């Protein structure tokens, strides 16, 4: 026989005949992998970038603006871990970027932005690419082929000098057009490709490649480079789609696209993942879902922050639903890590009401000592928690622990039981008043100073225990103060011992 | 000695953990990570503790328990010291849950007991016991568990392998029955109720035959939908099956000494997870 229920705190408890009360405290395994998130600093900055507006259906926090950028991770990862690489791709592709000299109109402006972000993305590819192709370099007997590496390293001047060193001139200049998009020296190269594979009793292989590449289509093409894909990483081939290619004509995201219209890409790579939802631009979504159903290369973290830089840069666009299944996901997560004060950051960028009410509310009130620390904690609560939910939830933590002001902002009556000096009392009665159970009021009017309906008041009061019988006791006392004769009988008509001696 | 505890339940801020054995004893713990240091023992059974249960703090510190003794006993911690304030015990057999209702019901209780009966005793003014009882399964009820909800319903597993679904009725006074649900070979061990307030609702209902159905209703129309968790026999029986606040994951008590914990995915089927 087993037992195993979920806590509170979401983590089992189970028989366990090993500890000393017959069950474990177990630490729910988190499938929350990425360790900035346990330090709180990463946390404080990152909320310094959001701006919280109550909802025009509750008045719960919710984002209504974020700042988040894939830029931003960046400071608390190891540039050399693969992780680094995903968050700084995704940076290059889907960030904005800024272009810090004005321009004479606003469409150059877009066309130096394209420029900009095409010149990174192709300066990365080369720095993921590097060593691949240098350790081919590094084997190749043969001068040419050397010269067609060095144009998979984007590097057209190296290909042009050695050209010119192995006494391959005219292919040299022929080179140096490599990443202008001359349409003339296009069709000029795949004219001379057809010559040649029509006839062409013979030309170099690797003259032949590097033609194709003058072409714009290496692959889309009849003398194609499409059987590469069996020697070079599946980006180097890209590379070339993106360099050279035919940049001009087409945007970043329908050139990637056609490079990958030609080629599947491993289904478990995440950094081809983030290059085909680029790619997709006009439905990511729909790729986004297919991608999930597919792999778990993107994880609920990464997924849940790409849904929402994208959804806040007007990048791209996501279904409410989506959208929130991302953020229940990444919070439900956090809490599992006994991160309430992160899950409960993340559980605000929800778009239904409803939910973002309930999810904060149960989680505020079931974890409130927690969230009252430091100050770290302090903007934490002073995210929009409502005064309402923070103040009740802390009334409860009081009642179970075994207050008086937050109930001033049956329950009362018990703390009034409680409470059972005269300056206190007088500063409840004005708190009611600014309210404004009547029993009590009258009660403690008489006490501050119609006597015989105080009178009976308080006896119903105190028939609604043992406060009562003080309250009663007090009553008496009182009474029997005021007289230090049938109207006294009428008012008065060990408590019994009491009512016997004064008889 | 502890060889077998039945069952142990934390509070709701987790600071307070009772266990419940079957030398009758109820043990209350003061839990700090490593070291839950004994702070009582409650003897006031006359059989194995099935079961205990913290009610909502919004009621101060109560704690139903229910034993093999047939009676179900109510707690109290009261100022430091515990007192069996009630009891209801109008169950002709051993009762096996015992489950309070969501807080803003009242203070409700939900017993459950062989004699096939189910009761939901609520505490009035005085507090005293207002029992309101029905008849729930034939051979008897292993378990009943609560539902959230903002129209009151409850889930109760059989020893006749059926799941029931009871709602409120303010005509009838009485939870009257209005959906059951068929689907194991044996004694319908537990069954749970998920907290998700999300687009649909969960049931993982374990059982004898070593089974876990997952009853997922579309809406507040739609009946529901039969999904055998995985589609083999589990090595030994099932015992216990807990849903998870923050994110619908289940938890599995086979009577195989781990417990097994199941999410769903994107295809709507479940995967394990640990």
């Amino acid at each position: 026989y087993t037992f195993a229920k979920f806590s509170t705190g979401s983590m089992l408890l189970t028989k366990d005949i090993v500890g000393k009360s017959g069950v474990s405290i177990k630490r729910l395994p988190t499938e929350l992998q990425r360790k900035f998130l346990f330090d709180d600093v990463y946390l404080d900055k990152e909320i310094e970038k959001v701006t919280i507006e109550a909802r025009k259906s509750n008045p719960y926090p919710q984002i209504s603006e974020s700042s988040l950028l894939f830029k931003d991770a960046l400071d608390y990862m190891e540039k050399t871990s693969s992780d680094y690489n995903l968050w700084k791709l995704s940076s290059i592709l889907f960030d904005p970027v800024s272009y810090p000299y004005k321009t004479d109109n606003d469409q150059v402006k877009m066309a130096l932005l394209k420029k900009e972000r095409h010149c990174r993305l192709t300066s990365w590819i080369v720095s993921q690419i590097g060593p691949e192709i240098e350790e081919k370099i590094r084997n190749s007997s043969n001068e040419i082929e050397q010269i067609f590496l060095y144009l998979l390293l984007n590097d057209v001047v190296r290909a042009s000098k050695l050209a010119i060193e192995s006494k391959n001139g005219h292919l040299s200049v022929l080179i140096s057009y490599l990443g202008s998009n001359d349409p003339r020296i296009r069709d000029l190269a795949e004219l001379q490709l057809q010559k040649w594979s029509t006839g062409g009793c013979s030309i170099d292989k690797n003259i032949s490649k590097i033609y194709k590449l003058l072409s714009g289509s290496p692959f889309e093409g009849l003398f194609s480079l499409k059987e590469l894909e069996s020697e070079f990483s599946w980006l180097c081939l890209l590379n070339l789609t993106l360099c050279y290619g035919q940049i001009d004509e087409y945007s970043l995201e329908s050139l990637v696209q056609s490079h990958l219209d030609k080629f599947s890409l491993p289904y478990d790579d995440p950094i081809g993942v983030i290059f085909q939802l680029y790619a997709a631009n006009e439905n990511t979504e729909k790729l986004y879902k297919e991608v999930r159903q597919r792999t778990n290369a993107l994880d609920v973290q990464f997924c849940w922050y790409l849904i929402q830089t994208l959804r806040f840069n007007g990048t791209r666009v996501f279904s409410k639903e989506t959208s929130d299944e991302a953020t229940f996901a990444f919070a439900a997560q956090l809490e599992f890590a006994q991160l309430h004060g992160h899950s409960l950051f993340v559980s605000c960028f929800l778009n239904d009401d409803k939910a973002a009410e309930d999810t904060i509310k149960r989680l505020v009130m079931r974890e409130i000592t927690l969230l009252r620390a430091s100050t770290n904690d302090h903007i934490l609560n002073r995210l929009k928690i409502p005064s309402q939910l923070i103040f009740n939830a802390q009334a409860l933590k009081d009642r179970y622990e075994g207050s008086e002001v937050q109930n001033l902002l049956d329950l009362a009556e018990m703390a009034i039981v409680t409470s059972l000096v005269q300056n206190n009392e007088l500063k409840t009665l004005r708190e009611i008043l600014n309210e404004f159970v009547s029993i009590n009021v009258f009660e403690v009017y008489l006490k501050l100073v119609q006597e015989t309906i105080d009178s009976l008041i308080s006896g119903m009061k105190i028939f609604y225990v043992a406060a009562c019988c003080n309250v009663m006791s007090q009553e008496i006392v009182s009474k029997i103060l005021e007289k230090n004769k049938a109207k006294l009988l009428e008012l008065p008509l060990q408590d019994l011992m009491k009512c016997t001696y004064k008889i | 000695h502890n060889e077998l505890i039945h069952d142990a339940v934390l509070d709701y801020y987790g600071k307070r953990l009772a266990t419940c054995s079957s030398d009758k004893t109820i043990k209350i713990f003061e839990v700090e990570g490593e070291t839950h240091k004994l702070i009582d023992t409650l003897t006031g059974h006359e059989g194995p503790v099935w079961r205990v249960d913290w009610a909502h703090p919004k009621f101060g510190t109560i704690l139903a328990s229910c034993s093999y003794d047939g009676k179900v006993l109510i707690w109290k911690e009261e100022n430091g010291r515990w007192s069996q304030i009630a009891v209801h015990a109008v169950h002709s057999a051993s009762v096996n849950s015992v489950q309070w209702a969501p807080h803003e019901y009242g203070p409700l209780l939900l017993v459950a007991s062989s004699d096939g009966k189910v009761s939901v005793v609520e505490f009035k003014e005085n507090g005293t016991t207002s029992p309101i009882i029905i008849d729930a399964h034939a051979i008897g009820v292993n378990s009943a568990s609560w539902a959230p909800a903002t129209s009151r319903k409850f889930v109760t597993g059989g020893a006749d392998n059926l799941v029931k679904i009871w709602k409120y009725n303010s005509d009838a006074q009485t939870y009257v029955l209005e959906s059951t649900l068929e689907g194991h070979s044996d004694w319908v061990r537990d069954v749970a109720w998920s907290p998700t307030v999300l687009l649909r609702s969960y049931l993982a209902s374990v059982s004898q035959d070593r089974t876990c159905i997952i009853w997922t209703q579309d809406n507040e129309q739609g009946p529901w939908k039969k999904t055998l968790l995985k589609e083999e026999k589990f090595p030994d029986v099932l015992w216990r099956a807990s849903w998870s606040l923050s994110g619908n994951v289940l938890a599995l008590s086979g009577g195989d000494n781990k417990v097994t914990l199941w999410k769903e995915n994107l295809e709507g089927k479940w995967e394990p997870a640990g």
